[PDB]
């Protein structure tokens, strides 16, 4: 899956 | 005094995520849609006041509020995040809301689009007469 942001 | 009641409702949370044909100007690579509904097209508006999706700060006006069905947000973006969803009830005694951390994940280009379904069973122990009336539709 893609990057995640916080 | 001798009787006791537990009402159970089913909720369906989910989302769809697809890589776009072309990105947007900011580099948004995906189009996604997140929703709350009832199974088998049941009408949860009977007992649901509003649904609040808490987007990630990077979106303009992240608090997205749907007071009527469909309870859904359609966005474009580039990365997945944890998306608090609050479901508010047409009642007056706790609980008045329920919260879920919904994982809005995206797949990479070349990987299958997301079509995700998450179940939740809510139990209300001995609600008010009015609230039980609407829970039972």
């Amino acid at each position: 899956q893609t990057a995640r942001k916080s | 005094m001798a009787s006791s009641c537990a009402v159970q409702v089913k909720l369906e949370l989910g989302h769809r995520a697809q890589v776009r044909k072309k990105p947007t100007v900011e580099g948004f690579t995906h189009d996604w849609m997140v929703f709350v509904r009832g199974p088998e097209h049941s009408n949860i508006q009977h007992f649901v006041e509003k649904v609040v999706f808490h987007l990630h700060e990077s979106f303009p006006r992240p608090k997205r509020v749907c007071k009527d069905p469909p309870y859904k947000v359609e966005e474009s973006g580039w990365a997945g995040f944890i998306l608090p969803i609050e479901v508010y009830f047409k009642n007056k005694e706790e609980p008045r809301k329920v919260r879920f951390d919904y994982d809005l994940f995206l797949h990479l280009e070349g990987h299958p689009p997301v079509n995700h379904l998450r179940c939740e069973k809510l139990t209300f122990n001995n609600p008010t007469e009015d609230f039980r009336r609407k829970l039972l539709k």
